[PDB]
RNA sequence: CUUCACACAUGCUACAAUGGCCGGUACAAAGGGCUGCGAUGCCGCGAGGUUAAGCGAAUCCUUAAAAGCCGGUCUCAGUUCGGAUCGGGGUCUGCAACUCGACCCCGUGAAGUCGGAGUCGCUAGUAAUCGCAGAUCAGCAACGCUGCGGUGAAUACGUUCC
């Protein structure tokens, strides 16, 4: 059961556009998965009306 | 009055009747007929009777209502429903 | 091919699939591309990831967009009424706002006819 | 060797009992499995689960899920006893720590308009459960061979005691919380 | 006097490719102007602001007509069709624009894919379509009304029936 049924799971590269690598095992095929944003290089993991009166007079 | 080159609209009799408070710092309700006044931070925490077309209706500005006017508050019409 | 989590429809002009994100139209989409250089008749397809680090980081300097455009136009609304003014009592009845006339039309803030 | 895992020992394993003042190193919390399931309800009607959650809770995870049939029929949910509702997989092992390095590095920050997990999700013992609301999270899926979008559940099981001890564990593994 | 569970009536803009958008370029008529018409310059994305020439006018301003033509792009999709509704920011008029003004900018992008029984106008420079002007008027709910020119059809056997 631990045979043949199971989909390919081999190593796998992960590069990202800020400068970011590292390797897991993966399912994407060629193991070139290439990703936009990763968690270093996102926000939220590193960051009156009285005033509109003031501001118009 | 509308344009920001010729300043906010409020009318000079309702000026006249909380800069009389405003130096003696009371609370006093200021009965007024003047709708089309525009609030500015002056009026904060003041309240004012305001004409609706048959009575007066108190209105409290607290901080948020500071850049319309004052007839907004109390509604002229009336319409509770078809049936 | 995703911008600010809002993917783009593919095969489809640059100029008009900026458009598509929530807070851009097409004078928007005139002066994303203008700024970046990316021109206008460019298909989405033939787009290159370095020039959408260009324009993923143009928009947040700049611009106002999803969630937190979308969360401010909804906290605008919610301003209205408990300030209790009269757009505010305008919104909560689905009736509209902005001193239109209410006897023969007012069929999209209200919905079909009723009939009675 | 996942390089979640050897993260894990290297200070997780260490920082915790000087947080939690452990007498003994058999205290320590980790996570024993992740559980990702489906719950495919709108596969009573159809019966086409097939292609949409067993083919992709395969490529999101590494193994072919086990398929839960319905225990009880239920007569407004138009459900009969014995007919599929539910796909499961469950991970331990290296599976595990190479899924869950996976989901908060590339994946879980992938969510539209996304401002973090919630703290307050813990049951009572140490146990994380949130909710994903499509398939476009992972990469290992595609927009273009899948069949209508569709939302999982993943319970993260710890050998924590309490909940803030349960916090703190997924805190230093890189869970993001608001 | 502008309300709004609804019902009718007259219109406007639509549902697109005989079209939308962008660039370029051509050809009108009849009117208005002293509490005015504002050329030119200058600032603004824009409505506009400012300066000020000329003109009680076949003289100056209004005044760039729009369809059309040529080039480019979209490629039949609820869309680069549609532009309601709503959020924000403005300008001008006026003592004053909340109830209740118009216009501009940015965002938003609803119904609608040609309309049931029924029903209307039109026989020629007509119908269909495209702009421009006037009166009332501080401004305007002007898509109305009275006019003006542009491009420009299809049909009529016939008198039985309505
Ligand atoms: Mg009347
Ligand atoms: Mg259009
Ligand atoms: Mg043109
Ligand atoms: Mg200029
Ligand atoms: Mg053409
Ligand atoms: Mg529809
Ligand atoms: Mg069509
Ligand atoms: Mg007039
Ligand atoms: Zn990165």
């Amino acid at each position: 059961m631990k045979s043949d049924i199971h989909p390919a799971y081999e190593e796998t590269t992960v590069v990202c556009g800020c400068g970011n690598t590292f390797q897991t095992r993966s399912t994407k095929p060629g193991g070139r998965i290439v990703v936009e944003v990763c968690s270093q290089c996102h926000p939220f993991y590193t960051g009156g009306r009285v005033a509109r009166f003031e501001k118009r007079y | 009055p509308r344009s920001l080159k010729k300043g906010p609209f409020v009318d000079e009799h309702l000026l006249k009747k909380v800069d009389v408070q405003n130096e003696k710092n009371t609370k006093q309700v200021i009965k007024t007929w003047s709708r089309r006044s525009t609030i500015i931070p002056d009026f904060i925490g003041h309240t004012f009777a305001v004409h609706d077309g048959r009575k007066h209706v108190p209105v409290f500005v607290t901080e948020s209502m500071v850049g319309h006017k004052l007839g907004e508050f109390a509604p002229t019409r009336t319409f509770k429903g078809h049936i | 091919a995703r911008l600010v989590g809002v993917d783009l429809p593919r095969d489809k002009r640059m100029e008009v699939a900026l458009t598509y994100i929530f807070g851009i139209g097409r004078t928007r989409s005139n002066e994303i591309l203008a700024a970046t250089g990316i021109d206008r008749d460019l298909r989405t397809r033939d787009l290159t990831e370095e020039q959408l680090i260009h324009l993923r980081d143009y928009i947040e300097a700049n611009l106002k967009v999803e969630g937190d455009l979308r969360r401010e136009v909804q906290a605008d609304i919610r301003r209205k009424i408990e300030i209790g003014c009269y757009q505010g009592l305008r919104h909560r009845r689905g009736m509209p706002v902005r001193g239109q006339r209410t006897k023969t039309n007012a069929r999209t803030r209200k919905g079909p006819k009723r009939t009675i | 060797q996942p390089r979640l895992k050897e993260r894990y020992r290297s200070e997780i394993r260490d920082a915790l009992r000087k947080q939690f003042g452990y007498g003994n190193v058999m205290q320590i919390p980790t996570v024993t499995k992740v559980v990702v399931n489906m719950g495919v309800g709108e596969a009573a009607r159809d019966a086409k689960l097939i292609n949409g959650a067993v083919n992709d809770l395969a490529l999101i995870t590494g193994q072919k899920p086990e398929v839960r049939r319905a225990r009880k029929s239920i007569a407004q949910f138009k459900l009969r006893e014995g007919m599929p509702v539910g796909v499961r997989v469950t991970l331990r092992g290296d599976r595990m720590w190479e899924f869950l390095d996976r989901l908060t590095s590339i994946a879980l920050p992938r969510i539209r308009d996304f401002r973090g997990l919630s703290p307050k999700q813990f049951d009572g013992v140490g146990n994380y459960t949130f909710g994903l609301a499509e398939q476009a999270v992972f990469h290992e899926v595609d927009v273009d061979k899948i069949d209508r979008v569709r939302g999982m559940d993943i319970n993260v099981v710890t050998s924590a005691a309490t909940d803030d001890e349960g916090r703190a564990l997924l805190r230093a593994l890189g869970f993001p919380f608001k």
